[PDB]
């Protein structure tokens, strides 16, 4: 009963929980509506798998989430779209404005009235759990509800449960594209928040998957649903270990165990190796070295940073479909004789292998090709400091001047809170310096 | 009559066991059912020491499947002879160990310890006359090696008189499947060095040499490795199963193999290997099974003997054979190679012959090594725990469950102290 | 160091007057001579010790060793020669009513004492005598014993459980938990002493009829100061004195032990005889590159085969000074067992070992921040 819980904050939340959704369903085989007919031919199977979805009396089952937000209209999207019906009526949506990119109007004034509510839902959830794993929850940076009340719903998750874990997927601001003015400064109030209470981050940018999408799937104008796809595929390859089994299955604690050197350093990267269009399915191999080459790329990162830049720290490749063990072996052995790759010399090991016999499924209506094996990448490394240096430097450009503050000092926020916020990034910048520094 | 009481932990372990219960039942023609469909009278002769009698006619393999993981349990369940086993020995809990040694053996085995040592004693009563415990557990991993090692702890505290052998796999050099498999494999080495009585190393990059340079295997997968190993621990104990010129229990090697209590670290190794189409070439012949057992590329504990010396070596025959040819054989092998062997231990080889040989093949052997060149593999894994020690790469991980950085230094001096003992040996001229 | 092995006689058993009583022990100044009472005609076994002593006949004078001879030849020799920061290892090996506690303790109330009486005593009237204003001293006592690879408290109160032993990266071996006392006279130990006999395990055989079945160890740490601030550093010295006593070989064809007790025996032999490797092979290395050429390539002690030389690692060899009280008896069925404990004292009686600690860094660091 391998149970996680998934949560949802803000538009971006809400349109990848949609994607993420779209490919539980078509991987365990339920129908929009709830039901799965494929038990009833088969007539047995735990085809009803508890790790996302909790199975009534009437056979219909529910997933396991909790959408939230302040906007009426994405909430409102799903609950008249085709998957009406999958959901348990209680969305958690807030009858009123929104926080406007506002990390104070959402973390202190509006997100109050909605968080003893939603603690409430996510209580009587957990109540129908046993043996919990953890948390996934999904936000993003430079929203005002998806810092704001990130902030504050995870401040009380760690108040509440403490000990379980929680994984952030999040959509970090890029080095040159953006939507809003006040990115900055919603980034930098809540990195505190997701420093001290999150037990395990991945960044994820947009420019990254476009150019993804442009140079691998050769799609030439594509919308977020392409973009949360890809991280649906990339949240489903992490979380598979759980569903089915395989050669050796790799749960969140060996994960964690494995990826994360201090307790403030639990920054990865991810990446998917497989990333190709139909019409370039064919004239390639796909083997196990192919994309375990792959994954290396500094092109394919999902987050604009060279790696050949920084250091890694640590690795853990989680592999899908036709995979054998010696393949990863020797791969893995190839990529140790590579010299653009330089690894921390106080890990001598830095690998960790989990093997999947599912292959990835196809989402009608997608982009990715159908193949018969897949790996999906976390890589702990040092470059990811470069992407939060330029950020700060933007902050810094604005702050001088103190432009924007007001709107934030008149929802109750504190001034001096922002210089502390600022503090805390450059305590953590400071510790990945340290941290890369060859022993002596 | 001598019964070995089974134990299995980890997902490694369990697959051992799965794959060693399948070979030991053909030998003793088991059905998947528990009826027994052989032809040999000599295949009950000696059923009693790894199968307890049903009331209706079967036999239930006297183990204790254990885990933290009901995932494994669930496989083992589910597969040719999941039915073979009894339901009341899977043990298990959930929220698994995840490669955290201390979890394993302070935080979440301490709660399960109990009732897998209710199960151990139950088993134990009803034998006639105990000879000892063997188990079988990855050391790189956290379920396993803290389970293990507890186990193993409680086990010798409660019999002390009983033997104890470890079929254990040791992380390799160059394949490494988790960050923190020095950690645990410090802590476990150090755990195993002062309670039991012999233990078989066993590495991946050994089987996988062996698979692909001997067996000539194209695409290995976990079960040839098991199927080598089960073929290794079926061998060892051929002698309370059937009768033979020469026997020997567990105890006579022990005795033969141990000069003095910390070296009981064994390299195995399993003769013939043909590869599917060389076999019609090689005529099978004890000459050629002592070259096979004695080349270096045929070890399956990736240290090359030629890099230390033999300590004392055992080799276990099957099949009908002469003893003149066999006693020669050792004494030229000895003769031929004499830079190798100790020179203040005379004829330092062990030789059991056993007249009942595997149901495939006219002859088999079984090879044992005692040498000094496994303090290299030792002294590996030292130098990689040092480099994530000097910086504490992952310790806040184990300290968060109440161990302290002093038990890692008293593991490292343990080890190195091993290491030093084992390098005491190696040298040529006093 | 030193192992200064006290080749003592004593007189008849109850055991041995049911047989011939005849000793077959003799000497003249520094030679001791044993005679083979199963071949008298051949020349007795000859030994040159300077500790060989013979109390069989006490009342006697005539080349009479009395325990106040023992300790001048010993006692107050190696104490004040180790007095220069050492580590004193005296313990007692031998075999069973062989007469290893009167050694030990001896005649508390007479004035024929054994070494531990002697011993505490005189340094105790050694601090008495230099107790002043600005000297003074701290002495502490610890009580312990090895009942089979398990290690357990006397002083303490009833903990059923075995100690856990620990290795500090500094220290080196200790007992966890281990009870701990300090102590002001030298009463207080007689009384200590007294309470830890008493709580040890005792059992009954043939050849004596209270066999101690546990390798007792009694450690003193002993501190130093002097407080001329002006010219001089406070806690200017420490030593550890160690007393063990050691469950004598149990000679199982002499005894006919069962069950249990066979058991206790044999747990004991194993454990003696990997002291008597150690205590061979020791000596051999400190013999060889304090003597040969001062290489020092590798020698390999084995320590760890055992609780007992684990947990003394630090007092028998090393960097510490030792003592053996080879407690023999005149009877013609220890002749072997005599043999060879002389013959592993022809493997002892030197074991050179180095020190020179005990250092003040506080007091020294006044003068040095001044
Ligand atoms: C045509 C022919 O010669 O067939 C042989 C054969 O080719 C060889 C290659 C067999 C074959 O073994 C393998 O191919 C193999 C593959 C991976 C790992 C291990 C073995 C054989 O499968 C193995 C089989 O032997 C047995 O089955 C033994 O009794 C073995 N039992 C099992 O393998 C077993 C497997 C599943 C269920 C129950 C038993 C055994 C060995 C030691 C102790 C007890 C049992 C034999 C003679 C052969 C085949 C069939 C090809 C060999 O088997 C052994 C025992 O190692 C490989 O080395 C020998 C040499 C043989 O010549
Ligand atoms: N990858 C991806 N990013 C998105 C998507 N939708 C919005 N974003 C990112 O989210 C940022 C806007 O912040 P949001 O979190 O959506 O703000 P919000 O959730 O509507 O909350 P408010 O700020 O109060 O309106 C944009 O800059 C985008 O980069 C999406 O569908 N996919
Ligand atoms: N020099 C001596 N003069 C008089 N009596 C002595 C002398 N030496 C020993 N004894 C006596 O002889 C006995 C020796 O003690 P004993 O009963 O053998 O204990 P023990 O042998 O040391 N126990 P253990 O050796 O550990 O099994 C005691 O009764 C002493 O009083
Ligand atoms: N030979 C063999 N080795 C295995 C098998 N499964 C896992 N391993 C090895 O065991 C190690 C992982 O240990 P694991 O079984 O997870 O330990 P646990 O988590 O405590 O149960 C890896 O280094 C693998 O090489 C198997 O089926 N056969
Ligand atoms: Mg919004
Ligand atoms: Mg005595």
């Amino acid at each position: 009963m391998r149970e996680c819980i998934s949560i949802h904050v803000g538009q971006a939340g809400v349109q990848i929980g949609n994607a993420c959704w779209e490919l539980y369903c078509l991987e365990h085989g339920i129908q929009p509506d709830g039901q799965m007919p494929s038990d009833k031919t088969i007539g047995g199977g735990d085809d009803s798998f508890n790790t996302f979805f909790s199975e009534t009396g009437a056979g219909k089952h529910v997933p396991r989430a909790v959408f939230v937000d302040l906007e009426p209209t994405v909430i409102d999207e799903v609950r008249t779209g085709t998957y009406r019906q999958l959901f348990h009526p209680e969305q958690l949506i807030t009858g009123k404005e929104d926080a406007a990119n506002n990390y104070a109007r959402g973390h202190y004034t509006i997100g109050k009235e909605i968080i003893d509510l939603v603690l409430d839902r996510i209580r009587k959830l957990a109540d129908q759990c046993t043996g919990l794993q953890g948390f996934l929850v999904f936000h993003s940076f430079g929203g005002g509800t998806g810092s704001g009340f990130t902030s504050l719903l995870m401040e009380r998750l760690s108040v509440d449960y403490g000990k379980k874990s929680k994984l952030e997927f999040s959509i970090y601001p890029a080095p040159q594209v953006s939507t809003a003015v006040v990115e900055p400064y919603n980034s930098i109030l809540t990195t505190h928040t997701t420093l001290e209470h999150s037990d395990c981050a991945f960044m994820v940018d947009n420019e990254a998957i476009y150019d993804i999408c442009r140079r691998n799937l050769d799609i030439e104008r594509p919308t977020y649903t392409n973009l949360n796809r890809l991280i649906s595929q990339i949240v489903s390859s992490i979380t598979a270990s759980l569903r089915f089994d395989g050669a050796l299955n790799v749960d969140l604690t060996e994960f964690q165990t494995n990826l994360v050197p201090y307790p403030r350093i639990h920054f990865p990267l991810a990446t998917y190796a497989p990333v190709i269009s139909a019409e370039k399915a064919y004239h390639e191999q796909l083997s196990v070295a192919e994309i375990t080459n792959a994954c290396f790329e500094p092109a394919n990162q999902m987050v604009k940073c060279d790696p050949r830049h920084g250091k890694y720290m640590a690795c853990c490749l989680l592999y899908r479909g036709d995979v054998v063990p010696k393949d990863v072996n020797a791969a893995i052995a190839t990529i140790k004789t590579k010299r653009s790759i330089q690894f921390v010399d106080w890990c001598p090991t830095g690998f960790k292998v989990g093997i999947n016999y599912q292959p990835p499924t196809v989402v009608p209506g997608g982009d990715l090709a159908k193949v018969q094996r897949a790996v999906c990448m976390l890589s702990n490394t040092t470059a990811i400091a470069e992407a939060w240096a330029r950020l700060d430097h933007k902050f810094d450009l604005m702050y001088a001047k103190r432009a924007f503050v007001h709107w934030y000092v008149g929802e109750g926020m504190e001034e001096g809170e922002f210089s502390e916020a600022r503090e805390d990034m450059a305590a953590l910048e400071k510790d990945y310096e340290e941290v890369g520094v060859d022993s002596v | 009559m001598r019964e070995i009481v089974h134990i299995q932990a980890g997902q490694c372990g369990n697959q051992i066991g799965a794959k060693f219960w399948e070979v030991i039942s053909d030998e003793h023609g088991i059905d998947p059912t528990g009826s027994y469909h052989g032809d040999s009278d000599l295949q009950l002769e000696r059923i009693n020491v790894y199968y307890n009698e049903a009331t209706g006619n079967k036999y239930v393999p006297r183990a204790i499947l254990v885990d933290l993981e009901p995932g494994t349990m669930d496989s083992v369940r589910s597969g040719p002879f999941g039915q073979i086993f009894r339901p009341d020995n899977f043990v298990f809990g959930q929220s698994g160990a995840g490669n955290n040694w201390a979890k394993g053996h302070y935080t979440e085995g301490a709660e399960l310890v109990d009732s897998v040592l209710d199960v151990v004693r139950k088993e134990s009563e009803s034998c006639d006359c105990l000879q000892g415990f063997q188990l079988t557990h990855s050391l790189g991993g956290g379920t396993g090696s803290g389970m293990g090692t507890l186990l193993i702890s409680k086990i010798r505290e409660e019999y002390p008189d009983r033997i104890m052998n470890t079929f254990s796999v040791m992380p390799s050099p160059k394949v490494s499947d988790t960050v923190v498999e020095p950690y645990n494999a410090t802590l476990s080495v150090h755990q195993l060095v002062e309670n039991t009585d012999e233990t078989y190393c066993i590495d991946n990059e050994a089987l996988y040499d062996i698979c692909f340079r001997t067996l000539k295997l194209t695409t290995p997968t976990y079960g040839d490795l098991n199927h080598l190993v089960s073929a290794t621990m079926s061998g060892v104990t051929t002698c309370l199963r059937f009768p033979g010129q020469l026997n020997a229990d567990l105890r006579k090697l022990a005795v033969n193999m141990v000069p003095f209590p910390r070296l009981h670290f064994f390299m195995p190794g399993f003769a013939p290997l043909t590869s599917r189409g060389s076999q019609q070439y090689r005529a099978l012949t004890v000459p050629e099974l002592t070259q096979q057992m004695f080349d270096s590329k045929n070890m399956m504990a990736a240290c090359d003997p030629r890099h230390g010396r033999y300590l004392t070596v055992a080799a276990i025959f099957r099949g009908r054979m002469s003893m003149k040819e066999v006693d020669e054989q050792m004494l030229n092998v000895q003769n031929k190679n004499s830079s190798y062997f100790v020179e203040w231990i005379p004829n330092n080889v062990k030789t059991a012959v056993c007249d009942i040989p595997p149901r495939g093949l006219k002859m088999s052997a079984t090879f044992i090594g005692n040498s000094t060149a496994i303090q290299e593999l030792f002294k590996r894994i030292s130098e990689q725990f040092t480099a994530m020690f000097r910086r504490k790469a992952f310790l806040h991980w184990y300290t968060g469950e109440g161990m302290d950085e002093m038990e890692f230094t008293e593991a490292e001096s343990n080890m190195n102290d091993l290491v030093s003992e084992y390098q005491q040996y190696q040298d040529a001229t006093a | 160091a030193s192992v200064k092995v006290a080749v003592r006689v004593r007189p008849f058993n109850s055991r041995e007057m049911s047989r011939d009583s005849k000793c077959i022990i003799q000497m003249s100044g520094s030679t001791t001579t044993i005679v083979n009472p199963k071949q008298p005609k051949e020349t007795p076994k000859s030994f040159s010790f300077d500790y060989s002593y013979w109390s069989h006949t006490s009342p006697e004078d005539i080349n009479y060793a009395s325990q106040k001879q023992v300790y001048r030849d010993i006692g107050e020799e190696m104490l004040q020669h180790a007095f220069e920061g050492y580590n004193v290892c005296i313990f007692a090996y031998g075999q069973t009513g062989a007469g290893k506690s009167y050694t030990m303790m001896g005649k508390q109330e007479k004035d024929q004492q054994g070494i531990i009486p002697q011993l505490c005593e005189d340094l105790f009237s050694r601090i008495n005598d230099t107790t002043n204003d600005n000297m003074s001293y701290s002495v502490e006592v610890s009580y312990m014993e090895i009942y089979c690879e398990r290690v357990r408290d006397l002083l303490n109160p009833k903990n059923k459980g075995n100690l856990r032993v620990r290795e500090h990266p500094l220290l080196g071996p200790y007992v966890e938990d281990l009870s701990k006392l300090a102590v002001t006279s030298y009463n207080d130990i007689q009384d200590l002493m007294d309470s830890g006999n008493k709580a040890r395990t005792v059992a009954a055989t043939n050849m004596n009829e209270t066999s101690s079945r546990s390798h007792a160890v009694f450690n003193i740490i002993f501190t130093q100061k002097r407080h001329d601030a002006e010219t001089n550093i406070t806690t200017e010295k420490v030593s550890k004195i160690s007393l063990v006593d050691l469950a004598g070989s149990e000679r199982a064809d002499s005894t006919g032990a069962k069950g249990t007790r066979l058991k206790e025996g044999a747990n004991i032999n194993k454990s003696l005889t990997t002291l008597g490797k150690v205590i061979s092979a020791l000596a051999e290395m400190d013999s060889g590159p304090n003597k040969n050429k001062k290489k020092k390539k590798t020698d390999f002690i084995p320590y760890r085969d055992s609780v007992l030389t684990w947990l003394l690692r630090e007092n028998l060899g090393g960097n510490s000074r030792t003592a053996m009280v080879a407690a023999l008896s005149p009877a013609d069925i220890n002749y072997d067992e005599t043999l060879s404990t002389l013959r592993y004292a022809d493997r002892a009686k030197q074991i050179r070992c180095n020190a020179v600690i005990n250092e003040d860094p506080n007091n020294k660091l006044i003068r040095e921040l001044k």
